[PDB]
C-alpha cells in the first residue's frame, strides 16, 4: 500500500522522517 | 463519494488555549485477595488482588453545555465542543510489596530441578503449593475500552474422545474492572481449559488471565482504544515442577538426539516413564521505586495513532495494573472468648485482606470541531454516537398525527388505553464492568492551585499571574 | 495497626508485633493547599520475597467449593491424605536486597530552588521538620558478658 | 531490554548490499526465546460425574501459542542496465538476469 | 523499516527429560554415591535466554 | 460514492483452513460481490493476466 | 539469618504489641520456653566486578 499514515509503522516512518501527509 | 484515509484529529479539531484541572477525590477498595466472600449470593467481601485489571471509566462534563462568559470563540450553530486530554497522572498510595498465591490442593507431583531418585505415582498427589506472580506494572489511556487477548476452547471440526486435549483459539475481548492480568501461566481460559481445577493458583483457577492486545491496538483505523501506553514486566523461574495425571501425549519411542529406539528396559524402576508435563513456578524479583511507573505526570503530546487525545462522547478509560502493591495483610481475631492466657490454634480466626489506593488527575483542553458537510460526513462514518449525542443530526423526518385522548382511561366504556412502552434505551457498554469515575462536577480552570495543574504550568512555562 | 488488627500478638516480628507501620500519605501531603508537610521529599524502596510461609490458626473464611479453590476445588474427600485443606492463609518472608554505596540518599547536599507546592521553603513560625527513614545502616551489634566470673576454662 | 516491538530503520547496511531485496524476496530469522510460555492444560475426559479427584482421572497436556506481525517499508528502486552493470549482475547472481530479461 | 510484533506476555518455559542422564549433584556433595544400571533420572530446565 | 462504514472490514484468517478445532471453513455465504449469473453455465475465460 | 547461644540478657516483656495482647505457649509442651532472640546475619558482598 502507498497510504503510508494508514499504519503503525507507516505513520512512525513519516514521524521519523518529518513527511506528514498533507491536510484536507 | 465522501472519503477515505483516515485522517489526524489535528485537521479538523482545532484546539484553543483553554485548559482544565480534573480529579478524583481518592479511590479506596478493600477486599479478599483471592476469591470473593458470600453468604450465599451477596457479595460481602469483594475481592481485590493486586494482580488485577483496573479499568477506570471517567465521565466528562459536556463541554457544549458549559456556561462560558464570553462564548464568541465558538458558534453553537455550526461548532461543536470536545475535550482533549492533555496531561494525566495516575497516583499510588500503599507502600511497594509482594504478595503471594497459593492452591491448598495445586497438581504438583515432585520437584524436577534436582531429583536424588527416581519416583512413584498414586492418587490425589496434590500439594499445598504457593508462589509470588510474574511483575506487571501498565498504564493504558483511550476513549474507548481496551481489547484483550486470551487463549480458550475452541470448537474441532469433528468429534473427539473423552479427555481428549481442547483446541485452543486466540479469542479477543474487553478488558474490564476485575479481571485478571497475566501471572506467568500465560494467557488463557483456566476455567475451560484447565478441568483439573487445581493447575495454578487459587485467584487465577476460574477466571481468565487476559494480557492488552497492542498487537491489534495500535493497528485500528482510528487509534481509539489507546493513545498512549507504558508498561514494565519481569519474570524468571523460581522452581521447576512436574505434573500428575494419565499423560494424554505420550513421548515418542524414537530419540531423535541419538537416532535408535529407547526404554528403560535394564533398569527395573525407571521403565514406568515419569511425568514429562513441566512447568515452572513464576516469580517477579526485586520491586524498586526507581522502576516505578506511576506517580508520573504524563503530557500527551503527540499520541500514537490519529486521535489525538480526543475524548469523543465525553468519555475516557484509563486502564491499570500494579503487580508492585500487591502486598496481602493477615490479619486474626481472638474468637470464642477475649481470657485465655495460653496460645491455642483453635481460638484465633485467621484471615486475608488487601487494600487498593489510587488518586487520579487530568489536565483538559478544550477543543472545537466547526461541523462543515465534509467533517460531518467523516465524523458520521467515524462514530455515528458522536453526533446524535451533540444535537444536529437527525432532522426532524415526520408531521404531528392525532393520539386521540381518551378523557375516562380508567372506565369499562372504551377500549385499553395502556401504551406508555419504552424504558430508556441509551447504555451500549451496560454489559461491562468498569470503576466508573464521574468527574462531572471535579471540573477547574484554576490549574495553580492542584498538584497536577502546577505540574502543567510549570512545564509549559505560564506562571501564574501576580 | 499490627496491635488491634492481630490478636494473636505472633504474626509479625517483634519490633512490630505491638507497633503501627506508617507509610507517608504523598496523594495527601502533596495535595495540601499551602504546600506545607512537606516542600521537598526522596524515596528508595526496594523488597523481593524470600520465603513463603502458610498461617496456622482456625480458618476464617473457608475456601468456596467452585473454581474460587483452585486446586483444592476437587476435593481429595476420597484420599485420607487431603480430605482437610491445608491453610490457604499464606505470607511472605520481606526481604530488602543488597545495599549498596551508590544507591544512597544521604551525605550528599540538596539545594532547594523550587518547592513543589505553593510554600517555597519559607520556615513558618521558626521550624522546620526533617523526616529521616534510612534502613541501610539497620546492624545491630551484639555484645556478651561473662557474669559467672571470667575464671573458669 | 526487549529487542522486538520496535522499528528499525535501514539507513546504511553492513555491507555492499545497501538493503536491496533481490529476487523480489526477504529473509527475516526471529528468536524469542522471552515469551516461552508453556501453557498446561488438561481435560477431565476419563472424568465426567466424579466428585472425588483421582489421577487415573485426568488427562494432562502442554501446548505452545506463539503471535508475530511483520511490517515493513519499501523503497522503489531502479537500475539502468548497460553493459557494465549487466556484466556485474550477472557475475553476482546469474538468476537476477534470468529472472527479468536481458 | 522493518518491526517484528509480537503478541503473547513475557515468560519462561522449561523443559526437561523423563530419563535424563545424571549421577549425582556435584556442586555440593555430602560424601562419596554409588552406582549401577540406568541411573537415569526426571530433570528438568529453563534454557538459555536468547533474542 | 462510498465512505469506510464505522464498523471496519478486519478479516480474521486462519493459516490452516481445513484443519479440525477451528469453527468451519468461516466462509460458506456468498453475500459480497456476486454476479447474477451464478446459475448459469459459460466458457470462462480468464484474460486479466494476457493484455 | 541466625541465632545465639547464651543466658538472656534482657528477655521478651510479657506483652505483645502486635496484638495488644500478653503471650505464653503454655499450652503446648514444646514452646513453654522460648527460643533465643538474639539473631544475627551473616553478612555478604556480592559480585566483585571490574567495572
Amino acid at each position: 500500500s502507498q497510504d503510508l499514515d494508514q499504519f503503525a509503522l507507516g505513520r512512525k516512518f513519516l514521524y521519523q522522517a518529518g513527511i506528514r501527509t498533507a491536510v484536507t | 463519494t465522501p472519503v477515505a484515509k483516515v485522517q489526524s484529529t489535528d485537521e479538523y479539531v482545532y484546539p484553543t488555549s483553554l485548559f482544565c484541572h480534573a480529579h478524583t477525590d481518592r479511590l479506596l477498595t478493600v477486599g479478599h485477595p483471592f476469591f470473593s466472600v458470600i453468604d450465599n449470593d451477596k457479595v460481602t467481601v469483594p475481592k481485590v488482588s493486586g494482580n488485577q485489571y483496573r479499568v477506570f471509566r471517567l465521565k466528562f462534563p459536556d463541554p457544549n453545555k458549559f456556561a462560558l462568559p464570553q462564548k464568541d470563540f465558538y458558534d453553537p450553530e455550526k461548532e461543536r465542543l470536545v475535550w482533549r486530554l492533555r496531561g494525566l497522572e495516575i497516583g499510588r498510595g500503599g507502600p511497594l510489596g509482594i504478595g503471594t498465591t497459593g492452591h491448598p490442593l495445586f497438581n504438583k507431583l515432585g520437584d524436577t530441578e534436582n531429583p536424588n531418585k527416581y519416583q512413584q505415582g498414586s492418587k490425589d498427589n496434590r500439594q499445598n503449593t504457593s508462589m509470588d506472580p510474574k511483575q506487571t506494572q501498565l498504564f493504558i489511556v483511550g476513549c474507548e475500552p481496551p481489547t484483550g487477548e486470551h487463549w480458550d476452547v475452541a470448537k474441532p471440526c469433528g468429534a473427539l474422545e473423552k479427555g481428549d486435549c481442547p483446541p485452543i483459539q486466540l479469542v479477543n475481548s474487553v478488558i474490564e474492572d476485575g479481571d485478571m492480568c497475566d501471572i506467568g501461566f500465560g494467557n488463557m481460559n483456566f476455567k475451560e481449559l484447565q478441568q483439573d481445577r487445581s493447575g495454578v493458583p487459587l485467584d487465577i483457577v476460574s477466571t481468565r488471565c487476559k494480557w492488552p492486545d497492542f498487537l491489534k491496538m495500535t493497528n485500528e483505523a482510528y487509534g481509539d482504544k489507546m493513545f498512549f501506553f507504558g508498561r514494565r514486566e519481569q519474570v524468571y523461574a523460581r522452581h521447576f515442577f512436574t505434573r500428575n495425571g494419565s499423560v494424554g501425549e505420550p513421548i515418542p519411542n524414537s530419540v531423535s538426539p541419538s537416532d535408535f529406539y529407547y526404554a528403560p528396559d535394564s533398569t527395573q524402576d525407571q521403565k514406568t516413564l515419569a511425568p514429562s508435563v513441566y512447568f515452572g513456578t513464576p516469580s517477579g524479583s526485586l520491586v524498586s521505586s526507581d522502576g516505578q511507573l506511576f506517580n508520573r505526570p504524563f503530557w500527551l503530546q503527540r499520541a500514537q495513532g490519529n486521535n489525538n487525545g480526543v475524548c469523543w462522547h465525553n468519555e475516557l478509560f484509563v486502564t491499570v495494573v500494579d503487580n508492585t502493591r500487591n502486598t496481602n495483610f493477615t490479619i486474626s481475631q481472638q474468637t470464642n472468648t477475649p481470657n485465655p492466657d495460653t496460645y491455642d490454634s483453635t481460638n484465633f480466626k485467621n484471615y486475608l485482606r488487601h487494600v487498593e489506593q489510587f488518586e487520579l488527575s487530568l489536565i483538559a483542553q478544550l477543543c472545537k470541531v466547526p461541523l462543515d458537510p465534509g467533517v460531518l460526513a467523516h465524523i458520521n462514518t467515524m462514530n455515528p454516537t458522536i453526533l446524535e449525542n451533540w444535537n444536529l443530526g437527525f432532522v426532524p423526518p415526520p408531521q404531528q398525527s392525532i393520539s386521540d385522548d381518551y378523557r375516562y382511561i380508567t372506565s369499562s366504556a372504551t377500549r385499553c388505553p395502556d401504551q406508555n412502552p419504552p424504558k430508556e434505551r441509551e447504555d451500549p457498554y451496560k454489559g461491562l464492568i468498569f470503576w466508573e469515575v464521574d468527574l462531572t462536577e471535579r471540573f477547574s480552570q484554576d490549574l495553580d492551585q492542584f498538584a497536577l495543574g502546577r505540574k502543567f504550568l510549570y512545564q509549559a512555562g505560564i506562571r501564574t499571574a501576580v
